[PDB]
RNA sequence: AAUAUGAAUUAAUGCGAAGUUGAAAUACAGUUACCGUAGGGGAACCUGCGGUGGGCUUAUAAAUAUCUUAAAUAUUCUUACA
RNA sequence: AAAAAUAAAAUCCAUAAAUAAUUAAAAUAAUGAUAUUAAUUACCAUAUAUUUUUAUAUGGAUAUAUUUUAAUAGUCCUGACUAAUAUUUGUGCCAGCAGUCGCGGUAACACAAAGAGGGCGAGCGUUAAUCAUAAUGGUUUAAAGGAUCCGUAGAAUGAAUUAUAUAUUAUAAUUUAGAGUUAAUAAAAUUAAUUAAAGAAUUAUAAUAGUAAAGAUGAAAUAAAUAAUUAUAAGACUAAUAUAUGUGAAAAUAUUAAUUAAAUAUUAACUGACAUUGAGGGAUUAAAACUAGAGUAGCGAAACGGAUUCGAUACCCGUGUAGUUCUAGUAGUAAACUAUGAAUACAAUUAUUUAUAUAUAUAUAUAUAAAUAAUAAAUGAAAAUGAAAGUAUUCCACCUGAAGAGUACGUUAGCAAUAAUGAAACUCAAAACAAUAGACGG
RNA sequence: UAGGUAGUAGGUUUAUUAAGAGUUAAACCUAGCCAACGAUCCAUAAUCGAUAAUGAAAGUUAGAACGAUCACGUUGACUCUGAAAUAUAGUCAAUAUCUAUAAGAUACAGCAGUGAGGAAUAUUGGACAAUGAUCGAAAGAUUGAUCCAGUUACUUAUUAGGAU
């Protein structure tokens, strides 16, 4: 569960990145 | 024989692959009206008579003797590290023959599939028979003729 | 690298190309269809340029198999006219180009 | 498979989703009488003590059903209605009784989603 | 990756700083604030530059990308104006080099984010009353007068509809004051129409594309066989484009080539009428197998797609 | 006689927690596993007979070597000689 | 950059309704249930001008003006799929939420709420249903090639030329490239069935001298010998060669000989598409098992003992019954495996054998096939396949998540064990393959 | 559900009918007919469209509404009249109810309405003005057909305030 999930947090943060 | 023209199809797709300028198929009239139409639409460079050995220098009149042992003879053509004839399959098969109107020809020439037959691409030749005689598609629309529609080069 | 591209709108023609698990086929599409294809598919069209496509993806839908098969199928399974017409010896018209023409 | 053994029958498996509420009968709810309310464990990963219902149908069928909210005033001999919709973690329990029908009252103090819990709204 | 955000201007502006704990503003508010400067004690907004109407024919359109959301101008010498620290408006330290050399296109693009977008030209009120006369009283054809002043045929027709509606305004005494100043106002606002002008004259060839055709069919013929529109008319099974020209420009009311008399062809009876009768019939000669109401068809109006029409009084009827 | 219903009565099986008796399988799993079949045993399993590799192709030396102008000559050479 | 918020109020201007007048049309010869009609007009009527419409002026009508006048939406949602960033409170694996993945154990974006936000909107949500959403599929290794072949139907497929016809079919004639028949020449001695033989060894018994231990195991112990040399009897098996090479439909098949049957290549002549595949059906089919009668050395389920062990219903040892053998049958199952159905056309190389043919300055050389090995291309989830698992065509069998289950019930067949056929419910969001990097390995 | 069929398959003749035929009844012959491309049997279901839903499409679903067709009017059989009826007729019987107790009448799947069942589907309304239908020479009479309204967000559509 901790593996699998946090990066779909983290990658969609990553595009977050991207706007800023 | 529709079995003998998937033969050809098959053998014409081998051939290209590997490149070879020079290859041989059955001698029939089927093969031979085949063969002259690719070769009128420019998909072969040269179509001459032979035998199993080779194509002919001189003419060999064919007979019953002979005729076991008859092969005709087709060229390739390759331009610009690219096979100009890439793929040739039937669309009427064996077990499942296509015979369409006029009207239906003219809506697969039109982007319209017809009977789960792809409709003709760019650069593409669909021939059909019609009273044993090989055209391509448009000439059959043409004509106003009714044929089974056998094949499809590109 | 360079794509060809019918009218820099839209492929030549269909495509139907496998790229290890991933069945490919695009099909080419009239002015102002937009593009209606795998979501992956359409990124890569926006950035090449083309505009009018429809497409079905079978057996693998693999985002990073979809985005390379896609690059190699514009390239390795296209052929322009002018490439068709030259290895033919051929004269190709576009009829609808022609009717609009003087 | 050759063509004539698709002509034989042979073809692709249909994709529709299959009934989830067999015992409904094709209905959108179904009256019913709670025989015994009782308190469930769930499967695990998941702890609490999840109200459920053992309720007879109309049509003669006997079945679990989940009740949602929090609170509730069934007992049994209590008229319910009975929806499709199972509880995830409790195995065979495969609907859910609708609050605000029969005699199972709504939700106490309920203010967001009271439609799904038969709450009126408050004046 | 999708977030709700908040319409922040994207050009520079004064954020808020400390604010004293009963003002409760927003950065919204105080950008809009900057952007229309001043309110004086009329309502006006007379530093914002786009206050007041331009009076020179040529549009004043927002331009907030060339002027990095500088709105306020000096409101008689139309000189930049910019906010200071003291909280006061002065001229910018350094001029704007984007907004002195403007392209003619976007001078007539009204929306910065879209370039396909443009004003169309306003005739000037001479150039009407000239296809006005031709016309009606010398007798010209619209394809004529279209092909002259480089208008549409629609466009001409429409011309000569209107300005007969204000011949008979202005010979009743129905054009106000207001309403003149007002076309004034607005006469002055848009570039105007100059047949001279290349440019500025409109496509006359143009003509419906069909759907048929919109696909792409695709001969292989000999490599020096011609193929030309009209044997690309013969395989789309469709009149010449050229022809399809012709005939458009023979559609005008005042074009030549307008005809419409082979549908005098149905027989019509118009019934006796008799003192008192409150209505008059007609009766239309049909054919059996078309004419009726058919039995069984489909009942559309507990459907989305329910037949709306409108009859000859304009009320709303169900069709 | 069939169909439906209930049914004394009786068979198979799933999940849930949860211990217990052993340690059968996965490494050479500590007796190679499995297939068919037969017998035996609290339980997994054990034993006989043939079959399969989804285990051993994972495969890797008994070694032994020779004479023609060593240069005033080959080695250098830059479009030259011929 | 944290907003709520142009949102509110307020200001300007409207219309609906009301009120008043007017009033069609459904229907006309007349008749209107609907009906307190729709619509229109804003003091009513009239004249003139006046796309519409507008405008002026008039007759009557009220005190210069002319009826009055508005605007309270719900419902779901904001972790991902999936639009919803402004934060905050309560709860603490409880309460509860949940279409799927999941959330909750004290900083909960998911529970219950506040703020803010996103949908749809006189509807919103929810349940029950329908359509769509992957066969422009697969079966060596993931669900899936039938044990094998023979062959019937096939409303399955299938050569060549010409001429007709009503035309991808039919008919006729003609043809020999597929498929066959016979012979000639050369080659080979295998595979079936049957009959007749041989061989090494083993066990038992007896004799002989010769002794006191022998046999077994990890170590042990259980049941005139052991060893040696002779003689006799019995059953089963088949060392090297040997590669199961080869042969056979598969299963199978390697001591010898014989009889019968079948099997190879090329050439000559002949038939003239007579072919391919094959539902059903038929035949054959290891080991075990069973029926009847013989046989029984060795081996060996079971059983009874000896050991080992904490225990040992085992692994090891002893005694050893069924069985293993033969004859006549039943049965038709195996990891019956290449985990890969059969046929045809075709495609780039090398190496090594084999076969036939050719040549000679006689032992090689040159040809054409087959087999095997390694590959190109191609294919593939990859491992890999490689003349197929490539490019194509034809026919058959089979598969459609896991588990339940090759089970239950019924039926058919069998002496019987059983074999074939072969479900559903319940439950779950799993389950599986190839490959990668580790860890571990008595 | 693997065998089914015995008027069963076919032939000949009569009866019956406007008329063919094992359609029905009688007689006499032949041994056939159907079936693993599914017979027979069992279960389920009114059928369909230029109708509705869905999809790119082939299709799939529905069969309420509009229209077409069939069947039935509490159940079964039979008869009469007739061109046509096993008639919503008549006869007899079955089931239920009723009052007049008779070889009786009734059967709301006509309209409205009631109880029941169910998650769930409405007024015991107005009018023959319109379109039809029946009777009448006509005047006219009748018409729960039909046309209207009522109930119900069940569906669709319009409106449900603009500028500042
Ligand atoms: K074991
Ligand atoms: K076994
Ligand atoms: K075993
Ligand atoms: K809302
Ligand atoms: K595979
Ligand atoms: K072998
Ligand atoms: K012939
Ligand atoms: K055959
Ligand atoms: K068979
Ligand atoms: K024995
Ligand atoms: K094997
Ligand atoms: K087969
Ligand atoms: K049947
Ligand atoms: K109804
Ligand atoms: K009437
Ligand atoms: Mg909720
Ligand atoms: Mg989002
Ligand atoms: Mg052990
Ligand atoms: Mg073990
Ligand atoms: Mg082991
Ligand atoms: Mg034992
Ligand atoms: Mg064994
Ligand atoms: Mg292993
Ligand atoms: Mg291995
Ligand atoms: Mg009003
Ligand atoms: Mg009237
Ligand atoms: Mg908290
Ligand atoms: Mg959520
Ligand atoms: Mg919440
Ligand atoms: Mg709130
Ligand atoms: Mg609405
Ligand atoms: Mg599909
Ligand atoms: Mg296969
Ligand atoms: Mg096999
Ligand atoms: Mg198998
Ligand atoms: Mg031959
Ligand atoms: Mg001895
Ligand atoms: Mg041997
Ligand atoms: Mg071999
Ligand atoms: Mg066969
Ligand atoms: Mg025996
Ligand atoms: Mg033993
Ligand atoms: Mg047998
Ligand atoms: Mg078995
Ligand atoms: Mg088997
Ligand atoms: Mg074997
Ligand atoms: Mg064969
Ligand atoms: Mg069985
Ligand atoms: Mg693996
Ligand atoms: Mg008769
Ligand atoms: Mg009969
Ligand atoms: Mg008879
Ligand atoms: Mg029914
Ligand atoms: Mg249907
Ligand atoms: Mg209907
Ligand atoms: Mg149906
Ligand atoms: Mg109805
Ligand atoms: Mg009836
Ligand atoms: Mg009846
Ligand atoms: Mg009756
Ligand atoms: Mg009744
Ligand atoms: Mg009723
Ligand atoms: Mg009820
Ligand atoms: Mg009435």
């Amino acid at each position: 569960q901790k593996a699998r999930k946090a990066m779909e947090s983290y990658n969609e943060l990553e595009d977050s990145l991207q706007f800023d | 024989s529709l079995v003998k023209l998937a033969n050809t199809c098959a053998h014409l797709q081998n051939c290209s692959k590997v490149r070879v300028a020079l290859t041989s198929i059955p001698y029939t009239k089927l093969q031979l009206q085949f063969a002259y139409n690719l070769y009128q639409q420019g998909f072969l460079s040269s179509l001459q008579k032979g035998s199993t050995m080779g194509p002919d220098k001189d003419f060999v009149e064919v007979t019953p003797d002979n005729i076991s042992t008859r092969r005709l003879w087709v060229g390739l053509k390759y331009r610009d590290n690219k096979p100009v004839l890439s793929s040739c399959k039937l669309i009427s098969k064996p077990n499942s023959r296509i015979h369409l109107p006029m009207e239906d020809m003219k809506k697969l020439c039109s982007g319209v599939t017809i009977r789960n037959i792809k409709p003709l691409q760019p650069g593409e030749l669909i021939l059909v028979r019609a009273h044993n005689n090989i055209m391509d598609i448009n000439e059959a629309i043409s004509k106003k003729l009714d044929g089974e529609v056998l094949c499809r080069v590109k | 690298k360079e794509i060809p591209r019918y009218e820099n709108r839209t492929i030549y023609g269909d495509i139907d190309f496998r790229y290890h698990g991933v069945k490919l086929h695009l099909r080419s599409a009239k002015p102002g269809f937009g593009l209606r294809v795998n979501h992956v598919i359409f990124e890569i069209c926006e950035c090449a340029g083309i505009k009018d496509l429809s497409g079905k993806v079978y057996k693998s839908r693999n985002d990073m198999n979809i985005a390379k098969g896609t690059i190699e199928a514009f390239t390795k399974a296209q052929k322009t006219l002018d490439e068709v017409a030259l290895g033919r010896g051929k004269k190709l018209v576009d009829v609808r180009k022609v009717y609009y023409s003087s | 498979a050759t063509l004539n053994q698709i002509k034989r029958g042979s073809g692709p498996p249909r994709r529709k989703k299959i009934s989830t509420a067999p015992q409904l009968d094709q209905c959108p709810q179904r009256k019913g009488v709670v025989l015994r309310v009782m308190v469930l464990k769930p499967k695990k990963p998941n702890s609490a003590q999840r109200k459920a219902c053992r309720v007879r149908l109309t049509n003669g069928n006997v079945v679990s059903a989940y009740i949602p909210g929090e609170g509730h005033d069934a007992q049994e001999h209590s008229i319910v209605y009975v929806r499709g919709g199972r509880c995830q973690d409790l195995p065979g329990v495969k609907y859910h009784v609708i609050r605000g029908a029969g005699d199972l009252s709504g939700v106490v103090n309920r203010i967001s989603s009271r439609s799904k819990y038969g709450a009126k709204k408050p004046s | 990756f999708s977030r709700r955000r908040i319409a922040y201007p994207f050009y520079p502006f004064k954020k808020l700083g400390r604010q004293h704990p009963k003002k409760h503003d927003t950065n919204l508010k105080t950008a809009m604030r900057q952007f229309l400067g001043p309110k004086n004690y009329k309502g006006e907004y007379v530093m914002n530059k786009y206050f007041t109407v331009p009076t020179n024919h040529v549009p004043n359109y927002i331009k907030p990308d060339l002027e990095r959301g500088q709105s306020l101008e000096h409101p008689v010498t139309k000189k930049p104006l910019q906010l200071r620290y003291d909280g006061t408006l002065g001229p910018p330290p350094v001029e704007n080099k984007r907004l002195q050399n403007i392209f003619k296109d976007r001078l007539l693009q009204p929306f910065p984010s879209n370039p396909h977008c443009k004003t169309n030209y306003v005739l000037s009120p001479q150039l009407k009353q000239s296809i006005f006369e031709e016309i009606t009283v010398e007798g010209l054809s619209a394809q004529q007068v279209s092909q002259k002043y480089g208008l549409k045929i629609p466009r001409v027709e429409a011309i000569v509809k209107l300005v007969s509606v204000e011949n008979s305004w202005n010979r009743r005494n129905r054009v106000s004051s207001d309403l003149k100043t007002m076309d004034e106002t607005l006469y002055r606002m848009f570039p105007v129409f100059d047949s001279d002008a290349s440019f500025k004259r409109e496509n006359l060839s143009e003509i419906p594309v069909p759907q048929k055709t919109l696909a792409s069919r695709f001969l292989t013929i000999a490599e020096s066989e011609p193929f030309g529109p009209v044997d690309a008319a013969h395989v789309l099974e469709l009149e010449p484009a050229v022809e399809t020209l012709r005939n458009l420009s023979t559609v005008g009311e005042h074009s030549s080539g307008h005809q419409q008399s082979t549908n005098k062809n149905t027989k019509v009876i118009y019934g006796e009428l008799v003192e008192g009768e409150r209505s008059q019939y007609k009766f239309t000669n049909a054919k059996v197998g078309k004419v009726g109401y058919r039995y069984g068809s489909g009942n559309r109006d507990n459907k989305k797609d329910r037949r709306i029409g409108f009859n000859k009084l304009g009320q709303m009827v169900y069709i």
